[PDB]
């Protein structure tokens, strides 16, 4: 929920560091079309 | 397979992502003792002789 | 042939229609309807 996102071609980096991440916020939400990964299943990574 | 650690497979994946990672380790690791026994059968046959 | 057959009728959202695939996750696939993950039969589904 940032107000204005950057542009594909300048693309925004967050370093996201001493902090607890759940997941189980974003997938629970029914907002996104895709949620999709490749070296983890999102079910897991609250376990992580 | 993501991993040469098992558990870090089964803490990574479901399990149905997860079999695919696990069958190359068992392939992988199953071809590693049928050549070590192979190996051993026939150093054997050197100390029998 | 087949040696018993259940065919299995329900309505959902369009875009929840991806949560019928078997081994799937998601508020349907968790607590609403659910196939096991050696499943063998047809997702059939139609816009109603």
């Amino acid at each position: 929920n940032a107000t204005r996102f950057a542009s594909v071609y300048a693309w925004n980096r967050k370093r996201i560091s001493n902090c607890v991440a759940d997941y189980s916020v974003l997938y629970n939400s029914a907002s996104f079309s895709t949620f999709k990964c490749y070296g983890v299943s999102p079910t897991k990574l609250n376990d992580l | 397979a993501i991993s040469s650690v098992l558990n870090d497979i089964l803490s990574r994946l479901d399990k149905v992502e997860a079999e695919v990672q696990i069958d190359r380790l068992i392939t992988g690791r199953l071809q590693s003792l049928q050549t070590y026994v192979t190996q051993q059968l026939i150093r054997a046959a050197e100390i029998r002789a | 042939c087949f040696t018993n057959v259940y065919a299995d009728s329900f309505v959902i959202r369009g875009d929840e229609v991806r949560q019928i695939a078997p081994g799937q996750t998601g508020k349907i696939a968790d607590y609403n309807y659910k196939l096991p993950d050696d499943f063998t039969g047809c997702v059939i589904a139609w816009n109603s």
